[PDB]
This record gives C-alpha cells, sequence and structure tokens, in this order.
C-alpha cells in the first residue's frame, strides 16, 4: 500500500541504522531477504572454530559486534592489582584482585573450556592471565582470557576463509552438496565440551577401567584423556552375588552400568555425603578420597589466605568473591551437606568436564554468509581434486566445490561478487610479489584499492605512511602471500555490476583458471565459510531393543541425557500417514505383524528375538502367534469403562 | 524398500548414502533433514513390501508410463544433454 | 574413432561391455585433453571433441547418421537386446539429441516386453549406468557460474548490455500492466540473447537445467512489483536489479516478501497434513475385481464434456459407446472426439459391490492391481496440489489487470502507478455526502463518484477502482469544504500543490493459488456439491485441474468423487437398473462420518459425538475395513 511511501530513500543516505544482524553479511545489498533471513539463522546456527581467521572480505562493521558481545573475552574495567593466586587444577585456577582506584576487591577464574548447554562450548586462551603474578598490574583495557574467534589485535572472526570453485564433482554436488579437501578440512574443526554427572551411591562401587594392578583408577585424572570411551562403570554389590561378580573388579561384565564420553579431562568435581573415613577405608574409591582432599585443601587455602581481606570491617569485597568465599567454607565446614535436586544423595555424585576436537565430517553442514547451505557429501585428498597447470599460478588447489546449477535462481549474487573480488586480489598479490620496490608494490595496492573502496585506500595510505620501513615490509609481504583484505560494506560502499565491468576491462591479463582434465576454465576465489551446528551426531538414533513404557509400549529413555548410552535408542513413531502410505501394499497382515511384533504385542515380540537370536542367521523365517496385542487390551479396558464394548459382526 | 549393499566403514561417518534418483521420489534433498529406517526382517514380510521396491514405482500410475520421478536429475540431465547434444 | 559400427551386432556380441567402457574411456580421455572455446557471439567456434563428431551406425541394415556420444548413450540405452538376446528393432529408436523423448523409448520398452520383472531390473540398470557415466561427463567437462561470463557476453553483443542496465523511465507515468509488460519483453529478449550466442551459461539455458527464466531475469534484469503480505499489489516497483544494486525501500519490499514466505510455508505445514488425512481415510478400503462386465446399465455411464484437450488428456486406457452401439478403447490422438459430449463407463457408476471391474476402471486395471488403488488417487492427487500452492506462493509475482477509467477520466486526469493526479490544478471537485461511504479493509472513507467543474463545465466522473483522498485535503475536508445547504463537498484543486496526487487507490492481484484453493473448496466446503450433481462435479473437477495445472487421471478423480457420495439404498446393484439410482454426494469429513464404517470413523475425527450421541448412527455401522485390524 501507500504505508511504504513513508520511507524515504533521501533520509537513509549514509546509513546503516536499518541493518542489523545483515550487518555482518557484505553485498547485502545484492542479496535476497530469504538468503538474508538463512544468513541471521546461521550466525545463531555458527560454532565456534579452532582456526578462526578474520574475514578477507569484511563489513568492518564484525569487530563491533566481537566487542560487544561478551561471551568470548573478559575485560577487567577498572585498575587492578593481583593480590594473589590460589589453585584448584593445573587447568582452573582463581586470581584475586583489587581496584586500585576503588579499592575494592573482585575475583577472576580461569577454565581450559567454558560449557554453552548440550555439548557445546569453546576452548580458551589463557595466556593473558596465566602470565600474571601476585603484585602484578592488570590496566583498564586488557583480555584475560578470549576465544579462538577473536585473534591477537581483538579482530572477530566467525568462520574460515576457503578457496572455493563453481563446479559438478561427479554429480556429488547434486542439489546443494559440498566436496571439500583434507586440509581445508583441518581449518574448518570445532571443540565438543560435554559435562557429564555420575553419581554413586553405597551399593555400586567403581571398576579399574584405568591404571594396572597396583594402581586403582575407575576415572581418568586431570589431565589423562577417555580410553574406550567410557568415563567410568559402577556395579551393585550384594553380598548374595559378591563372592563371583566381585572378582576381576578390572574387566567389564553384562549388570554393570558404564557411562559414555569422548575427550580430555579439564575438571572433575565430587560431592561426597559418605563419612571420609569410610572412604579411607575403601581402595576402589581412593581416586575419589584424593579428590576431595584436594577440593578442601584449595578451600583452606581460599579462607586461610581471604579471611583478613573477607573479616575487615574497613574494606570492600565484591559479592561474587564473598560468595565463594563462603561456599570454600561453607565446604570446609562441619557438618555440610550437600542436596541435588532437593533431595540428600546417598554416596558421592562426580561431575566430569571432557573437551575434544571434533573435525569436519560427511553430513556435517557448512555455509558462507549469503545463506548458501550446503552438506558435506565428501572429504577427499587435495590431490583428487581440481588443480591449475597453466600460468603463473600452477599448483594451486580448490579447499572447497560447490554446486554451480541454480547460483543464480537462488537470488544470492553477493556469493559470486565476494569470489571474483578475491580471485582478482590474487593477481593483485603477484602483481606486488613480482616488483621488487616497495613504493610499486604500495601503488598496485592502492590502485586496486582505490577501484574497489576509496576510504579504506585513504586509510591504507596513512596506515603504510605512518609504518616503519620494516614494519611496512612485514606488511606487504603477509599481505602477498596471506592475503589481501577487501572492504564491501553491506549497503553503501559495495561493488556493483558496473564497477566489476571496469575492474574487468582494466585488468586485460585476468582469464579464466584452465585446471587439469577439466575443460571448462573455470574461476577459483577466497570466500567466507562458517560452521552449523546440525551434524550427523546430533540426530542420529538407532534402537533394537530399550526401556518399555508402562504400558508396555516402546518409548524414550533420558539415557543419552544422562551419558549412560552412546546413541539416543529413540523410537520412530509411525504415523497415521505413514498407515496410509504402506497400505500401498495390500498385505494388511505383514504391516500389523510388523507393528504387534515390534510394539503391540508382547509375545510376537519375544518370539521375533528369540528366532534372531538362535536360528539361522542368513535366512530369517519368523512364526507369530494370534494372541490378542497389549494395545487392543487397552481400547477393550477403556470402552468397557466407556460402557461400550467393539464386537466383530 | 531399498537394499543395503555396504557397511561404512569409517565409525565417524554416519550418513546413509542414497542414489541421487531417489530424491524424487522421496520428496527430498540434501538439507540435513532426517530420514527414518526401518528394517524388514522376515523374507515373507520381505516379498510383501517389495511392492514399495523402485521397480514397482517406475511405471507411473497415473499414466501407465515410466515415472520421470526416477529418471535423471538436473545435474545429470545436464551431463547427458552435454554428451549427447 | 571408427567409422562404422553395426548396432546388432555389438548388441548380440558378448564384448558388449568392454566396448561401452572402451567408447566411455575414448571420449572422456578426450574431453580432459580438450579446452572448450567460448565466442560469446552469434558465430560458433571450432570446438573439436569426439562428442560431436559424427559416425556411421548399422541397424537392421540401414545406414544412421549419428554422434559418437550418441552411440554410446544408444548401448547404455540398449541394455535389453544384450540381456535377451533380441535383434535391435528400427521401431526401438529414437532422436538421442531430444532429452525429452528419452522417457517415451522407456515406455515403449516396458510395453514391448510386455512389462517384466526382468525389463523393470534392466531399466533401472540402463538408469544407474546412464547416472554413473553423467557423473563423469560433469566432472570432466566442467559447469561454472561466473559474473565474468555475462560481462563478456555483454563486451561482445551490446544489447545484452543495455538490457543489464536497462532502467524504468521514471520521466514518464507507467501502469502497473505495461510495467509488466516490460518485463516480459527484455526477459524474452535475455533469454534468446542466451540461446542464440555461444556463453558458458548455454548449456544450462539449453538443457533447462540450471536456469528459471523469472528468477534469472530478477538477476540481471529489473525485480519488477512485488506483492504484500496482504495479498495487495505494493505502488513502489522495483527497478534495479539484485546484481546492479538495491534501494532502501526495495529492501523494505524483499524483507516483507521474504516474511510472506515463512508465514506461508508455516500455515501450509499444519494444513497439507489435514487434507491428504481425511482423503486418504476415505479412500483407503477401495478395492478392485477381475470381472470383465459388471452389469452396469448402459444409460447409468455418466457423460463427461470433451472441451478441450487436457479434458481428453485425462482420460486415457478409458472405454467409451460408438455410435455402432459397442464399447471401444478411446486414442487420445484423435481429434474428432472434440467439441463433443461423450458418455463413458464409469467408476461411480459400477454396479458391484465387491469391488470395481475391469470395465469401469479401464485397461490400467492391470497395471494398478498390486497395489491399493485409492491410495494410489489419494496420493496422486495430493502431492502436485500441496506442492504447487507452497511453490506458487512461495515466488512472489504480481499480476496486475488492466484498468478502463473512462474518458473523462483519462480526459481530466492523470494515473502513474497507484497515484492519481489532475491535469490542471483549477476547478472544484465536488464529492456528494453520502458517496464518502466506508470500506471494510481499509477503515477509511472512500469516494467512488466525483464531480469536477472547470470553467462553464461540469464533468461527472465515476472510477472502477475506490479511491482515497489525499492526507491533506482529508485534514481539511469538513472545516472549510463543505457546503451545508447542498450537503456535498467542494474541494479546490487550486489549493493543492503542484506534485501533489488527488487521491491514492489500492489494487490486488489475481493470486495463482485460486483454482487450487477452489480444489480444496469443493472437496470440503460441500457448496458445490450440494446444488450440482454427478455430471458437473466431475467437470468442475476436470476444469479447475486444468486451471491449476494438475496432471491427474480422471480415473482417480472418478474414483474420490465416488467415494464421497453415499447410496439411499447402499446398494451398488442397483446401478444395474434402467436410471439411476438415489444417491446423495457429501462431504469428505461427513463421508467417513455419515458412513457405515466404524473404524474409519472411531479413528478420525469427532469420537466424542459418534460415541455419545446417535446423530452419525454409529451403532448401526457394521461395514468392515482393512483398517479394522489394526483395531
Ligand atoms: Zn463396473
Amino acid at each position: 500500500m501507500d504505508d511504504i511511501s513513508v520511507i524515504k530513500n533521501e533520509d537513509y543516505e549514509g546509513s546503516h541504522r536499518f541493518l542489523a544482524e545483515e550487518l555482518l553479511m557484505p553485498n547485502a545489498n545484492k542479496t535476497d531477504g530469504n538468503r538474508s533471513t538463512m544468513f541471521c539463522s546461521h550466525l545463531a546456527q555458527a560454532v565456534t572454530l579452532q582456526k578462526a581467521e578474520p574475514p578477507l572480505v569484511y563489513t568492518n562493521f564484525e569487530n563491533q559486534v566481537g566487542k560487544y558481545s561478551t561471551a568470548g573475552y573478559r575485560k577487567a574495567n577498572s585498575n587492578y592489582k593481583v593480590i594473589e593466586k590460589i589453585y584448584k587444577n593445573d587447568y582452573n585456577y582463581v586470581l584475586i584482585v583489587q581496584d586500585q582506584e576503588t579499592g575494592e576487591y573482585t575475583l577472576f577464574e580461569r577454565a581450559e573450556c567454558e560449557f554453552l548447554t548440550e555439548h557445546y562450548g569453546f576452548q580458551w586462551d589463557n595466556d593473558k592471565i596465566d602470565s600474571l603474578k601476585k603484585d602484578d598490574t592488570i590496566e583498564k583495557d586488557t583480555v584475560l582470557y578470549k576465544n579462538t574467534c577473536y585473534d591477537e589485535n581483538m579482530n572477530f572472526g566467525y568462520g574460515v576463509n576457503l578457496n572455493a570453485a563453481y563446479f559438478s564433482y561427479k554429480n556429488e554436488t547434486l542439489e546443494d552438496a559440498i566436496v571439500i579437501s583434507e586440509s581445508a578440512a583441518k581449518k574448518l574443526g570445532t571443540f565438543s565440551v560435554n559435562k557429564v554427572k555420575v553419581s554413586v551411591n553405597t551399593n555400586d562401587i567403581l571398576l579399574n577401567l584405568y591404571g594396572d594392578n597396583e594402581n586403582y583408577k575407575g576415572f581418568p585424572d586431570i589431565g589423562e584423556h577417555i580410553k574406550n570411551q567410557i568415563i567410568a562403570s559402577r556395579r551393585r554389590f550384594d553380598y548374595n552375588t559378591a563372592l563371583y561378580e566381585l572378582k576381576n573388579l578390572n574387566e567389564m561384565r553384562d549388570s554393570d552400568t558404564p557411562f559414555f564420553a569422548d575427550g580430555k579431562i579439564v575438571d572433575i568435581e565430587i560431592f561426597s555425603n559418605v563419612p571420609e573415613e569410610e572412604l579411607k577405608v575403601q581402595k576402589y574409591n581412593e581416586q575419589v578420597l584424593y579428590y576431595i582432599n584436594k577440593q578442601k585443601e584449595f578451600s583452606n587455602n581460599v579462607y586461610q589466605k581471604l579471611k583478613k581481606i573477607v573479616e575487615g570491617k574497613d574494606n570492600n569485597v565484591s559479592d561474587k568473591l564473598l560468595h565463594f568465599y563462603n561456599n570454600c567454607k561453607m565446604r570446609i565446614d562441619e557438618n555440610i551437606s550437600y542436596t541435588y535436586q532437593n533431595s540428600k544423595f546417598s554416596g558421592f555424585i562426580m561431575e566430569f568436564t571432557i573437551l575434544e576436537e571434533e573435525p569436519l565430517n560427511k553430513g556435517s553442514k557448512i555455509t558462507g554468509r549469503y545463506g548458501n547451505k550446503g552438506v558435506i557429501s565428501k572429504i577427499l585428498p587435495d590431490d583428487q581434486m581440481p588443480t591449475v597447470a597453466e600460468g603463473r599460478f600452477k599448483g594451486l588447489k580448490a579447499d572447497i566445490c560447490l554446486n554451480p546449477l541454480g547460483v543464480f535462481n537462488r537470488l544470492n549474487p553477493s556469493q559470486l561478487i565476494e569470489q571474483e573480488l578475491n580471485w582478482i586480489a590474487k593477481f593483485i598479490r603477484k602483481d606486488m610479489e613480482e616488483a621488487g620496490s616497495n613504493e610499486e608494490k604500495v601503488s598496485i595496492l592502492l590502485d586496486f584499492l582505490n577501484r574497489v573502496n576509496k576510504e579504506e585506500t585513504e586509510l591504507m595510505e596513512e596506515f603504510i605512511n605512518s609504518l616503519n620501513k620494516t614494519e611496512l615490509e612485514e606488511f606487504l609481504n603477509d599481505i602477498i602471500e596471506n592475503g589481501i583484505p577487501i572492504c564491501q560494506k553491506p549497503f553503501f560502499g559495495n561493488i556493483g555490476l558496473d564497477e566489476l565491468w571496469e575492474l574487468y576491462n582494466h585488468y586485460d591479463h585476468i582469464d579464466y583458471f584452465k585446471c587439469e582434465g577439466i575443460s571448462t576454465p573455470l574461476i577459483i576465489g577466497e570466500i567466507y565459510m562458517v560452521r552449523l551446528k546440525h551434524e550427523p551426531h546430533s540426530k542420529f538414533s538407532a534402537r533394537s531393543t530399550s526401556f518399555m513404557n508402562l504400558r508396555g509400549l516402546p518409548a524414550k529413555s533420558k539415557n543419552f541425557k544422562e551419558h549412560k548410552d552412546l546413541y539416543s535408542k529413540t523410537p520412530v513413531r509411525i504415523g497415521n500417514m505413514e498407515i496410509s502410505n504402506l497400505s500401498l501394499t495390500n498385505e494388511m497382515g505383514s504391516i500389523m505383524d510388523m507393528l504387534n511384533s515390534y510394539s503391540n504385542n508382547e509375545t510376537n515380540r519375544r518370539e521375533l528375538i528369540m528366532q534372531l537370536l538362535t536360528g539361522n542367521p542368513f535366512d530369517t523365517n519368523i512364526d507369530l502367534s494370534d494372541v490378542e496385542s497389549g494395545t487392543s487390551k487397552i481400547l477393550k479396558s477403556l470402552f468397557t469403562c466407556l460402557g461400550l464394548s467393539i464386537d466383530d459382526v | 524398500y531399498l537394499k543395503i549393499g555396504l557397511i561404512k566403514k569409517d565409525y565417524k561417518d554416519l550418513t546413509l548414502g542414497i542414489s541421487n534418483n531417489l530424491l524424487s521420489a522421496l520428496s527430498g534433498d540434501y538439507d540435513g533433514d532426517v530420514l527414518n529406517i526401518i528394517p524388514v526382517f522376515d523374507n515373507k514380510m520381505k516379498e510383501h513390501f517389495s511392492l514399495l521396491s523402485p521397480q514397482n514405482f517406475l511405471v507411473d500410475r497415473n499414466n501407465g508410463r515410466f515415472n520421470g520421478d526416477f529418471d535423471l536429475q538436473k545435474d545429470q540431465i545436464l551431463g547427458i544433454f552435454i554428451l549427447n547434444n | 574413432m571408427e567409422k562404422t559400427y553395426n548396432l546388432n551386432d555389438i548388441l548380440l556380441s558378448n564384448e558388449y561391455e568392454k566396448i561401452k567402457e572402451d567408447i566411455k574411456e575414448e571420449i572422456i580421455n578426450d574431453m580432459a585433453s580438450k579446452k572448450v572455446k567460448y565466442s560469446n557471439t552469434s558465430e560458433f567456434a571450432k570446438n573439436d571433441f569426439l562428442k560431436d563428431e559424427f559416425i556411421d551406425l548399422v541397424v537392421d541394415g540401414e545406414t544412421y547418421e549419428i554422434t559418437y556420444g550418441n552411440l554410446i548413450t544408444l548401448l547404455i540405452v540398449a541394455r535389453p537386446f544384450n540381456h535377451f538376446k533380441v535383434p535391435m528393432t528400427e521401431d526401438l529408436l529414437f532422436d538421442l539429441s531430444d532429452l525429452k523423448e528419452y522417457q517415451n523409448y522407456y515406455t515403449t520398452l516396458l510395453e514391448h516386453f510386455g512389462y517384466s520383472n526382468e525389463i523393470k531390473s534392466i531399466i533401472k540398470d540402463v538408469i544407474s549406468e546412464l547416472a554413473i557415466f553423467s557423473g563423469d561427463i560433469n566432472v570432466t567437462f566442467g559447469n561454472t557460474v561466473s559474473i565474468k561470463s555475462l560481462i563478456d557476453l555483454g563486451n561482445k553483443v551490446k544489447r545484452f548490455r543495455e538490457l543489464l542496465h536497462y532502467r524504468l523511465p521514471n520521466d514518464e507515468a507507467l501502469e502497473f500492466n505495461d510495467i509488466e509488460a516490460i518485463i516480459k519483453k527484455n526477459l524474452d529478449e535475455i533469454m534468446k540473447i542466451l540461446s542464440e550466442t555461444d556463453n558458458m551459461l548455454r548449456y544450462y539455458i539449453d538443457s533447462g537445467a540450471g536456469i528459471n527464466s523469472k528468477q534469472f531475469g530478477q538477476v540481471l534484469s529489473l525485480v519488477g512489483s512485488k506483492p504484500d503480505l496482504f495479498g495487495k499489489i505494493i505502488p513502489y516497483p522495483i527497478n534495479t536489479s539484485f546484481l546492479r544494486g538495491l534501494d532502501v525501500r526495495s529492501f523494505y519490499i524483499n524483507a516483507l516478501g521474504a516474511r510472506k514466505a515463512l508465514i506461508t510455508n508455516y500455515q501450509q505445514v499444519r494444513n497439507s497434513g489435514y487434507l491428504t488425512r481425511k482423503i486418504s481415510m476415505l479412500l483407503m478400503d477401495t478395492k478392485l475385481i477381475d470381472l470383465d462386465d459388471c452389469g452396469s446399465h448402459e444409460n447409468n455411464y455418466l457423460s463427461i464434456n470433451v472441451e478441450n484437450k487436457d479434458v481428453l488428456k485425462r482420460f486415457s486406457k478409458r472405454s467409451y459407446l460408438n455410435n455402432n452401439g459397442e464399447l471401444v478403447e478411446i486414442d487420445i490422438n484423435d481429434e474428432s472426439l472434440i467439441g463433443q459430449v461423450i458418455k463413458i463407463p464409469s467408476p461411480t457408476t459400477c454396479a458391484s459391490n465387491e469391488g470395481v471391474c475391469r470395465k469401469c476402471y479401464g485397461k490400467l486395471f492391470d497395471i494398478n492391481k498390486d497395489l491399493n488403488i485409492g491410495m494410489i488417487a489419494v496420493l496422486l492427487l495430493t502431492d502436485p496440489l500441496t506442492q504447487r500452492l507452497l511453490s506458487a506462493k512461495h515466488l512472489l509475482e504480481t499480476r496486475s489487470s488492466k484498468i478502463d477509467w473512462g474518458t473523462n477520466f483519462e480526459e481530466n486526469f492523470i494515473v502513474n502507478r497507484n497515484l492519481i493526479y489532475p491535469k490542471v490544478y483549477n476547478g472544484t471537485v465536488i464529492i456528494k455526502e453520502d458517496d464518502f461511504k466506508e470500506d471494510e479493509e481499509t477503515e477509511e472513507q472512500v469516494f467512488d463518484t466525483f464531480t469536477l467543474k472547470s470553467g462553464n463545465r461540469f464533468i461527472s466522473i465515476s472510477s472502477p477502482m475506490r479511491l482515497f483522498l489525499n492526507k491533506d485535503l482529508k485534514k481539511q475536508l469538513d472545516e472549510s469544504f463543505y457546503n451545508i445547504e447542498e450537503m456535498q463537498f467542494e474541494i479546490p484543486l487550486n489549493k493543492l500543490d503542484e506534485g501533489d496526487s488527488f487521491a491514492t487507490f489500492i489494487m490486488d492481484n489475481n493470486e495463482l493459488s485460486k483454482p487450487l484453493r477452489e480444489i480444496k473448496d469443493l472437496i470440503e466446503t460441500n457448496k458445490y456439491i450440494k446444488d450440482h450433481n454427478v455430471n458437473e462435479v466431475v467437470n468442475y473437477f476436470i476444469y479447475l485441474l486444468n486451471e491449476s495445472g494438475i496432471n491427474i487421471q480422471s480415473v482417480h478423480s472418478e474414483l474420490i468423487i465416488r467415494e464421497m457420495m453415499k447410496l439411499d439404498d447402499s446398494d451398488r446393484t442397483q446401478f444395474k437398473n434402467d436410471k439411476m439410482p438415489d444417491y446423495e454426494i457429501f462431504r469428505i469429513t461427513d463421508a467417513n462420518l455419515k458412513g457405515d464404517s466404524l473404524s474409519r470413523s472411531l479413528l478420525f475425527e469427532q469420537v466424542k459425538k459418534q460415541l455419545t450421541t446417535l446423530d452419525y448412527d454409529t451403532f448401526n455401522k457394521t461395514k468392515s475395513s482393512i483398517l479394522d485390524k489394526l483395531l
């Protein structure tokens, strides 16, 4: 309607106040709204990358996004002086500090990883806080610990830069799929952190899964890694079964309850309501006693060292420091009792933080900045991929290969634009490398930049003029090898079709790359790639026999959440529409046998399991009984309570 | 109604390798959405559910003709067109 | 390349596989060795590949000239003759250059070997092998999309550059339909330039894969007008192409369209399952029996109008009565039936209670007897309808209708987009107080008939579309532009500054989902069902199917409609009598609820009213169903 008439193009000139998420998308002017919405969702679906790189083609609004998002870095807002450092573990310690200006006392804790939810989290770069010792000084702006997304100069990058080409690789790119080289797969690796809790009571005992005959360890130490994908296993102890089951405590038995997780331990916390003396007696829980004494000694240290600070009347302590001191003092205090879910628990409860590096796998989704979703179809050797063997760029290989069929139909031209600009940037860098004069190099660079974005050209002129000759040489060399930054702001300052036309007509030498064994000359160029959360491990499920509901029908269990099982074991539902589609086969008897043996009837299920367990493995023929199904029994009872009874005519 | 012809040798790889021509009949794409698998064990059940095999759906039931859903997808079409035209 | 190949000899020989593989290896190696050259002009470069070279093929003692790639594809498609050791027949040959005919070949194959299971296995084998070779061709002969392709084609052909840089003239006023026609003309020219010159995108557009004309034209040339969430055409169009750039107003329009698409998808996710569930639950119990004649009366065979070619296309493997009085098959190719009304044996008039006979279903019976018939029908109807609905609303399109404004209006006013402008800013616009009525959707006042006085003359104008007066003039309407004696509003156009619109109107485009919605309504709303009879509901169904583009044979639709109707006698044998028995057609929800099957009614909808009240006569239901076994 005419309401949109209020929108005046002159009012929003040189303005980006209407853009929000789209600010991270270069050439947002050219992308369609659907792909932009997909990008906004992808930014949430993104995962932290171990080898995060600043974008080659950027909007310069990215570092602002990184700064104002507070979950990745920690900044000591005031000037501080390190009062003390106390170690809980080698991976986790605590720093007590004091504001030099205000005089208040505050606290800063470190850890190797931070967990967000489920199996999602990230590793930390704790080198700045680890360099700090007692009586050192923290400035007003200092990154005590940072994520891998931020580099040394606080530049923020949510993904990697990968050399891409639009190619049809043996029809492995049908619809939208990506084939990626192993070297590029290394750059697309992420972190996986899990907080798994194993609860032990007086009935159950741990098993010597880790160690030898002299050393009894039921769980890995802090530095150790997980073996056989089992954090621990527990056996219920009863005097009747103790004579035979307790012997060979080192090996697993069918009665044991195992707990599955994979990675490296980084923090273990044990809460024990058992008397410490009884643990001293028990050999199987000796490691638990050792870690309990470690936590108690750390709390004793913090009490002894911060009593003067907390209990000094003419002193100010932050609420965080006060709560920390109070919790540690409660833990060292006598008659302390721990409750889980508002219930006093028997035995103890152990919480493990486990960190691993998970790489790129088939079925994992990686996308660009323009809604170009893709599923990794094949991870191939980097040699068995398009290689160019003509010209100066010989030996260059494509890191990823994308589907070229419907690039125009997806209404996302910015993908092609970024690829083209990085492709011509390759030629600019090569021309710079061939020249032997630094002035010639900066002249070529300023020419290309002025052709793309003029403001970046002015800023680079200022930056180069300010640099020392050695610093300028380092700048030039790293630009030649690593790549040149090009700025394509989302809405104003982007490079359009006519600007690219001018660029292509000026640089007459630039032409399509001729690759080995490929008739069509194609273009390879760096584009930005981010990794999405959806993965083959996310929704994988495999159930044969699992826990049955109270009604005798299969149902899901919380075992996968509690890390008691490796895969989901979640039952699929056969919908009513699925029944209709299956009814195409007029063998309703076979469909009813399927549903009865798999779910409705217990006798048919037991018969099926027995036939598959004993008999001929290669030829399986089953005979099923005609006993009424449990679903029919429940129906009969419900209708009986209604006062109606279905009877066959 | 499909057949397993290979067991993948990698524990990390957890993806059903399905043929491309099967996409149109499933009315699905490689967007990562999960497909459900129900194994059939009984031999009689195998012969009964074989009516859902791709061969029985090769003949389009509307016209009694060949079903284009099992024909070449657009990329295979591009390849064949380059070859023959 | 050996210049001459004997087709039947290669097919019968046991060296067939190695010969196919040798030809394939030669072709792929030669393609890897050579590089493709694009002239980007009307003339075509001299690219010599092994696939392009001609060869002579000896089939049944006759020489046919085909390409080498045609030969290897023909060997792949001729697996049945090596399997069965039967000579290749010249009638089992076609233009291997045209892909559309491939399906036909396969169909003929299925008919030539009697729909054997082995020939079906061979078809699947040919599909697999052809797909593998397609992958080989694609990896060796690369496919790529890039902007430099379009830029180079524009360098060689200036018309391409003029079209890529085209902009609608803002100097002169243009109506919406003229904008749409401009878009269509320029897009057709773009497609013609892409097809007539040797560009890197020629194979895409000529193969029909990877290029959609509308989307690609939006990428290259102007995007055009885009609709609102409520289906109202937004006045300001998108002049610049996505590649050329966009404006903030255009960005708002685009984001609004994307939100509309997401909302549509969300709602259709919920609607599709309900519709298909109802229809499947009703048609699940349709059966078939192997009886040649059911005794159905020839007069009882209902009639259908062969209005156009699509209606004739619906009926294949279908019988009809000639003028001799004998049942005879219908041949779709014959045009003599057009413009006539033909009475046909129909499934709805079948007189067998056990199941549909071979006559009422047609010759398709033997083909579909393996699967359940009603399920085939419901799936064939429900898949294209839902997919078309979703795709049509996801593809935001503008359908502007031409408006005949009138001689007085056109000679005294000027219309541009949604804006009405006075030609001269003089005279007074009089509007009767009662004619300022209220529009429901607008919630504001609109005037449809106004009289403008200029000089000595008083002209009267009636607008085809409702007009919203400008805000500034409406603000001062009651204060100074009203004469109480005459009960009319007199607005001086002299007060309006130049370039200010006199009024504004809203225009709603004709959405592409209306016939599909009419299908759904006819199935559910029961508006057309209660007043009309079967002979007209089948014609309405076929006409709406043609309007929607859904290709489903009328036999399945006849089954769908048959299951909805309920005989007052509830006996099929009454159809054997002279005249049509008493019946009543119901909606899909009422059909199974008012039906005689307990399981399909209890397991469907409204369990409470069925068990508590006898309105559905649930206790009297005794008919059986396969769904009974699930209970
Ligand atoms: Zn009949």
